[PDB]
Order: structure tokens, then C-alpha cells, then sequence
């Protein structure tokens, strides 16, 4: 080669996605106590 | 005059019930009832 070329590139990296949280007895139930209980038989998987 | 409340009690080696928490009292209550546990390091922890 008699020449070259200063090339500037870009190379898009992601690095973290959205962080987010889950509250159980919001999402399985809405307001309800009668969902409330039945659902402590479930906390274990909640807490996982 | 009693309330329907969510409690943890702890039962030493010998069966008997000392050191009991009312969860849903303050959030430091709720992150210890959540956690199955007396004792909480120091750290972020998220409640309902
Ligand atoms: C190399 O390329 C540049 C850009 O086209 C040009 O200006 C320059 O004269 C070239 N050099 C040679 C030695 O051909
Ligand atoms: C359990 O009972 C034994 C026998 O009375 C006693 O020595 C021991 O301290 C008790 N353990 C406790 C209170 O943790």
C-alpha cells in the first residue's frame, strides 16, 4: 500500500438491563384478603 | 384488643415461643418477616 485510511467506527455494547422488583401479593392479588391468606402456603416461592 | 395481624415467632431448642415480631408493624418488622429471620445485615431491602 502507497496510502491510507483513519477509520473511525462505532460497535454498540449493551451493559445492563432495566432492574426491577416484584411485590406477590400485589400482582396475584389485587386488594382481595381472601387472596391475602391462601397465598402465605405460597411465600417461600415468593421469596425466590 | 386483638387484630387480624401476620406474626413470626421463634421457637428455641426446646419448644418454647421467645423473641416473637409483629410484621406489618413497621417496615423493619416486614423486612424481618420476609426474611424468616431475627437478625438483618446492613443493606437496601425492598418491601411490599
Ligand atoms: C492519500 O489519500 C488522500 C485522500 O484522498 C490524498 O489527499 C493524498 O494525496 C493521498 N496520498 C498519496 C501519497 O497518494
Ligand atoms: C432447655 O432446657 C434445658 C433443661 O432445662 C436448659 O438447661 C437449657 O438452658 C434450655 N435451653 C434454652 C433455654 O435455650
Amino acid at each position: 500500500p502507497t496510502n491510507f485510511t483513519i477509520s473511525v467506527t462505532t460497535e454498540v455494547m449493551p451493559v445492563s438491563m432495566t432492574k426491577t422488583s416484584v411485590d406477590c401479593t400485589m400482582y396475584i392479588c389485587g386488594d382481595s384478603v381472601e387472596c391475602s391468606t391462601l397465598l402465605l402456603q405460597y411465600g417461600s416461592f415468593c421469596t425466590q | 384488643h386483638l387484630k387480624r395481624r401476620t406474626m413470626m415467632f421463634k421457637y428455641d431448642e426446646n419448644g418454647t415461643i421467645v423473641d416473637a415480631i409483629d410484621c406489618a408493624l413497621d417496615p423493619l418488622s416486614e423486612t424481618k418477616c420476609t426474611l424468616r429471620s431475627f437478625i438483618v445485615e446492613k443493606g437496601i431491602y425492598q418491601t411490599s
